[PDB]
């Protein structure tokens, strides 16, 4: 579900910004989607937020 | 398959330390081993440098090597031994047991 | 194959596809750690007691115990001017961006 | 040189004891005490041969 070739750049962009680092057990679940933008559908599985 | 903590049994006699360590004769120290590929999970609490290196390694593995799975948290154990001066010592040694692994 | 040491690593942001949100700098030297981690471990770098023991076991039977690994032990930051997810212009200092020393762990 | 098969055990003994970790010198003498008879055959492993 995580296309590594398609999501490597943008997913890493949001990580170094300290986003997509919370766990759904949720606070950053929404700020993470904002950072990925159109790639949320194709890359949400890379961070387990869907 | 990915970076994780695995068992590692330390036997002091096997290492030739039975001549100065009195007790314990063995303990579990664990070790870190596994792959460090994109994505690096936050369970790896990665440095911003590790995140970038993993990305470059994923773009062109021929040019950039991956990060490595190493211990990120360690706890101590107490040891009763004989020092170089023949004194008997009961000391707590730091960074002896692995508690969590991460890619760095 | 040299021992654990700090080696060059040039980071180009446009090459990584980050030129659409990072304004400056577009590139910087981040270095990386790579090399052999076998006995003896450089004792002046103060390796953890666990790394010392594992290296010993690896020296006793490398077939049964794997060696420690060469990773960064001290990282310094750099400042970056970028556009955050909210289209705000931000000048922030990013931590743990440049490697200053390597060590076996 | 440093005989790894002969010095691995005893040199490591002195390291975890937080000895032989200075550079040339302060700890040069407490380190020699820890190695004992193996000082000649293992001083190079910690660069304390002077
Ligand atoms: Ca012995
Ligand atoms: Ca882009
Ligand atoms: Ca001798």
């Amino acid at each position: 579900g995580c296309n590594k070739a398609l999501c490597a750049s943008d997913v890493s962009k949001c990580l170094i910004q300290e986003l997509c680092q919370c766990r759904p057990g949720c606070s950053c679940c929404k700020e993470c989607m904002l950072c990925l933008g159109a790639l949320w559908d194709e890359c949400c599985d890379c961070v387990g937020m869907c | 398959a990915r970076c994780s903590r695995k068992a590692l049994h330390v036997n002091f006699k096997d290492m030739g330390w039975d001549d100065w360590i009195i007790a314990p004769l063995e303990y579990e120290a664990f070790h870190c081993e596994g792959l460090c590929e994109f994505p690096l999970r936050s369970h790896l609490e990665p440095t911003n440098h590790a995140v970038i290196q993993t990305l470059m390694n994923s773009m062109d593995p021929e040019s950039t090597p991956p990060t490595c799975c190493v211990p990120t948290r360690l706890s101590p154990i107490s040891i009763l031994f004989i020092d170089s001066a023949n004194n008997v010592v009961y000391k707590q040694y730091e960074d002896m047991v692995v508690e969590s692994c991460g890619c760095r």
